[PDB]
C-alpha cells in the first residue's frame, strides 16, 4: 500500500512565500528518484524539478532558480518553498517517484491547486468520439525520432491523479487490463484499447524520457457520440 | 667542494642481517669471493605501507623493483625459487641494467630532492686481511627518480662494512685526464685546514 | 570497455608523441583545461593514465571540472584537479548493430555520489524499498543496471561515443616523459649560437681531442668557464671558442 499525501490548499498573496510537502509511505526518499510535474489544466503537463538520490536538484528549462526544492530524510518528505509568485502559475503540483527506465511514473501524489494574485511531441487522432464494442488507435508523433524505449503513456481522470498504462511503449506496468497495446517505431507511437469498457473514457497523455526536458502530449479526450 | 662525503680516518662498524638506520647517506663495503651478496632493501616501514626499494638480481642483468612488497627475516634463493616477497599492492618503477660485475666492493647510497644515486666501483686487490692503504675514485653508476623517503634499511644473503655520511669540505686534484687521484679533508688536523 | 566498468591505462617511459594529435581532423571536442594545449612537448608531468568508455550522445558535454547529472553522481567523475584532457570520437557501424547493442551497461541507481577517480562495481540490489531484497526481483526490490539502447538513428544524440581522459600527475616523482627534438644539424669552424641541452652560449664549435670520461657531459676551465661540451648524437666532444673581437 503505497500513499503519497499533500497540503498546499492555500491562496498565495503576491510577492509571498509557500511552502509544499509530498510524504512516503514505505519507501525511503533518500535512495530512489523524485519528480514534479504541473497538471497544467486546459493544456498539457510539463516538468518541473526533479531530485536523484543524492540530492542534486534538476529544474525545468523555462524556470531557473527562484523553486527551492529540499528532501528532509528526518520528518521522510519532500518540500518545496514557493518564493514570490507571478502571474500565470495557476496548476496544480503532482509530485512522484520515478523509474523512468523500468516503470515511467508508477505511483503519482494525489493533487493541490496554487492560485495567483486576484522536443516535439504531438498527438494526431484528436477526440476520436466512438462507442464501446471496438477498437480505437492513438497516434503519438516525436520530432527528434527516438530510437526505442524512451515514450510511455499515462492516464489521466477527473479530480484523480494520472496512472501509468504502458512503460518503453513495449510492456504495460503491473496491474494494467490485457486490453491495452502498444506498436510503432522510429517517429511515432501508436496505442490500442480493444473491448472498451465504462471505466477506460479518459484522457490519455504520451511523454518522452531519457533526453532533454520530459514533454508531454497536449492531451486527447474520450467522448461518446 | 662542500658536500656529502665520509670523513677521514673515521671508524665504521664491522657486521657478520642487523637492521640498519640511514641517516643521509649509506658507504657499503664488501668482499666479492663470500659471494653471499646481491640484496639490498630500502624504506622508512615493513607491512603493506608507503613505497620501498628492492635490488636484488638472480644471475643476469640487474633488476630493481620499487614494487610494494611484504619482506621475510632471511629468505634464501637459488640453489629456484622466489619467495622473498608475500603481497604487493601497487608498483610505480622498474630498472632493468647490466649486471654490475681477490676484488672489493665500494658502494654509496644518497637520496636527495627525489632522486636515488647510486654509486659502485669493483677493485681488485691484492691484500686479504682488510681494506689496503689506497685511494680509489666512485663512478657513478646508478640515478633512478622515485621521490620517496628512506629512513631503514636491510641487506640480503658475513663479511661487510657500514658507515655513514655527514656534510664536509673536499679538495680534489684531478690528473691531465679527468680521474682523481687525490683528496684532502678541511674540518681536520690545521695542516689539513 | 563500457562507463560502468571503466578500464584505464598507464603509459611507462617513453618519448611522449603529441604533437599528430591536435594535427588530425578527427578530433571534434578537444577541449579542456590546464596546461595550453600547443606546449605538449614542454611537459613533465611524472605519470600520465587513460580512462576509456563509449558513453552515449550529448551525455559527453558534463565533463567539465565539477558537474553533476546522470553521468557524473554515479560513474567517472572529474574532480577541480583533473589535469589532462578529454577526447571524444565518432560514432558509426563500426560500434553498432541492426538487432542493436545489449552487452553494455550504466549505472543508474545508487546512494550516494561516488568520490572523483573511484569506480563501485556491486550490481544485486539497490534497495529502493525498506522491503527485504534478498535477492528477488519485485516491488522495492530493483536491479540498478540498465542495457544501452542503439540503433541506426540520426545519430544527433543516440550514438555510442568513444570518449577517452588523459590525466596527468603533477609532483610526486621525477618524470620521463619530456621529449623535445629542435631537429638541428651540427655547424662547425663558424661562429653561431648553440643551446647544446641546456647550455647557451656562442661560439665556434671545432674538433676537439679530449678524453671525456663516459658519464661526463661538459669540461671546465681553471676560471669556471665552459670549454667543451659532449653533442649526444654521436656521443662527440667539441671545443668552445669565444667569438674573435678585439679594438680598431
Ligand atoms: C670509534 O671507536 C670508539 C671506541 O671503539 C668509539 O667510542 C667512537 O665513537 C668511534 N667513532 C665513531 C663511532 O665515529
Ligand atoms: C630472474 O627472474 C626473472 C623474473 O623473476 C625471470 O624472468 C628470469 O628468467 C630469471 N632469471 C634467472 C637466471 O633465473
Ligand atoms: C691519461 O691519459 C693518457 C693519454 O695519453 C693515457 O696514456 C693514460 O693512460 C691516462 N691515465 C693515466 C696517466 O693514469
Amino acid at each position: 500500500e503505497v500513499q503519497l499525501l499533500q497540503s498546499a490548499g492555500g491562496l498565495v498573496q503576491p510577492g509571498g512565500s509557500l511552502r509544499l510537502s509530498c510524504a512516503a509511505s514505505g519507501f525511503t526518499v533518500s535512495a530512489n528518484y523524485m519528480s514534479w510535474v504541473r497538471q497544467a489544466p486546459g493544456k498539457g503537463l510539463e516538468w518541473v524539478s526533479v531530485i536523484y538520490p543524492g540530492g542534486s536538484t534538476f529544474y525545468a528549462d523555462s524556470v531557473k532558480g527562484r523553486f527551492t526544492i529540499s528532501r528532509d530524510n528526518s520528518k521522510n518528505t519532500l518540500y518545496l518553498q514557493m518564493n514570490s509568485l507571478r502571474v500565470e502559475d495557476t496548476a496544480v503540483y503532482y509530485c512522484a517517484r520515478d523509474l523512468s527506465v523500468a516503470g515511467a511514473f508508477d505511483i503519482w501524489g494525489q493533487g493541490t491547486l496554487v492560485t495567483v494574485s486576484s522536443i516535439v511531441l504531438t498527438q494526431s487522432p484528436g477526440t476520436l468520439s466512438l462507442s464501446p464494442g471496438e477498437r480505437a488507435t492513438l497516434s503519438c508523433r516525436a520530432s527528434q525520432s527516438v530510437s526505442s524505449s524512451y515514450l510511455a503513456w499515462y492516464q489521466q481522470k477527473p479530480g484523480q491523479a494520472p496512472r501509468l498504462l504502458i512503460y518503453g511503449a513495449s510492456s504495460r506496468a503491473t496491474g494494467i487490463p490485457d486490453r491495452f497495446s502498444g506498436s510503432g517505431s522510429g517517429t511515432d507511437f501508436t496505442l490500442t484499447i480493444s473491448r472498451l469498457e465504462p471505466e477506460d473514457f479518459a484522457v490519455y497523455y504520451c511523454q518522452q524520457y531519457g533526453s532533454s526536458p520530459y514533454t508531454f502530449g497536449q492531451g486527447t479526450k474520450l467522448e461518446i457520440k | 667542494t662542500q658536500d656529502l662525503f665520509l670523513p677521514f680516518f673515521s671508524n665504521v662498524t664491522w657486521f657478520h642481517n642487523p637492521v640498519l638506520p640511514f641517516n643521509d647517506g649509506v658507504y657499503f663495503a664488501s668482499t666479492e669471493k663470500s659471494n653471499i651478496i646481491r640484496g639490498w632493501i630500502f624504506g622508512t616501514t615493513l607491512d603493506s605501507k608507503t613505497q620501498s626499494l628492492l635490488i636484488v638480481n638472480n644471475a643476469t642483468n640487474v633488476v630493481i623493483k620499487v614494487c610494494e612488497f611484504q619482506f621475510c627475516n632471511d629468505p634464501f634463493l637459488g640453489v629456484s625459487e622466489f619467495r622473498v616477497y608475500s603481497s604487493a599492492n601497487n608498483c610505480t618503477f622498474e630498472y632493468v641494467s647490466q649486471p654490475f660485475l681477490k676484488n672489493l666492493r665500494e658502494f654509496v647510497f644518497k637520496n636527495i630532492d627525489g632522486y636515488f644515486k647510486i654509486y659502485s666501483k669493483h677493485t681488485p686487490i691484492n691484500l686479504v686481511r682488510d681494506l689496503p692503504q689506497g685511494f680509489s675514485a666512485l663512478e657513478p653508476l646508478v640515478d633512478l627518480p622515485i621521490g620517496i623517503n628512506i629512513t631503514r634499511f636491510q641487506t640480503l644473503l658475513a663479511a661487510y662494512y657500514v658507515g655513514y655520511l655527514q656534510p664536509r669540505t673536499f679538495l680534489l686534484k684531478y690528473n691531465e685526464n679527468g680521474t682523481i687521484t687525490d683528496a684532502v679533508d678541511c674540518a681536520l688536523d690545521p695542516l689539513s685546514e | 570497455a563500457s562507463v560502468y566498468a571503466w578500464n584505464r591505462k598507464r603509459i611507462s617511459n617513453c618519448v611522449a608523441d603529441y604533437s599528430v594529435l591536435y594535427n588530425s581532423a578527427s578530433f571534434s571536442t578537444f577541449k579542456c583545461y590546464g596546461v595550453s594545449p600547443t606546449k605538449l612537448n614542454d611537459l613533465c608531468f611524472t605519470n600520465v593514465y587513460a580512462d576509456s568508455f563509449v558513453i552515449r550522445g550529448d551525455e559527453v558535454r558534463q565533463i567539465a571540472p565539477g558537474q553533476t547529472g546522470k553521468i557524473a553522481d554515479y560513474n567517472y567523475k572529474l574532480p577541480d584537479d583533473f589535469t589532462g584532457c578529454v577526447i571524444a570520437w565518432n560514432s558509426n557501424n563500426l560500434d553498432s548493430k541492426v538487432g542493436g547493442n545489449y552487452n553494455y551497461l550504466y549505472r543508474l541507481f545508487r546512494k550516494s555520489n561516488l568520490k572523483p577517480f573511484e569506480r563501485d562495481i556491486s550490481t544485486e540490489i539497490y534497495q529502493a524499498g525498506s522491503t527485504p531484497c534478498n535477492g528477488v526481483e519485485g516491488f522495492n526490490c530493483y536491479f540498478p543496471l540498465q542495457s544501452y539502447g542503439f540503433q541506426p538513428t540520426n545519430g544527433v544524440g543516440y550514438q555510442p561515443y568513444r570518449v577517452v581522459v588523459l590525466s596527468f600527475e603533477l609532483l610526486h616523482a621525477p618524470a620521463t616523459v619530456c621529449g623535445p627534438k629542435k631537429s638541428t644539424n651540427l655547424v662547425k669552424n663558424k661562429c653561431v649560437n648553440f643551446n647544446f641541452n641546456g647550455l647557451t652560449g656562442t661560439g665556434v664549435l671545432t674538433e676537439s681531442n679530449k678524453k671525456f670520461l663516459p658519464f661526463q657531459q661538459f669540461g671546465r676551465d681553471i676560471a669556471d668557464t665552459t670549454d667543451a661540451v659532449r653533442d649526444p648524437q654521436t656521443l662527440e666532444i667539441l671545443d668552445i671558442t669565444p667569438c674573435s673581437f678585439g679594438g680598431v
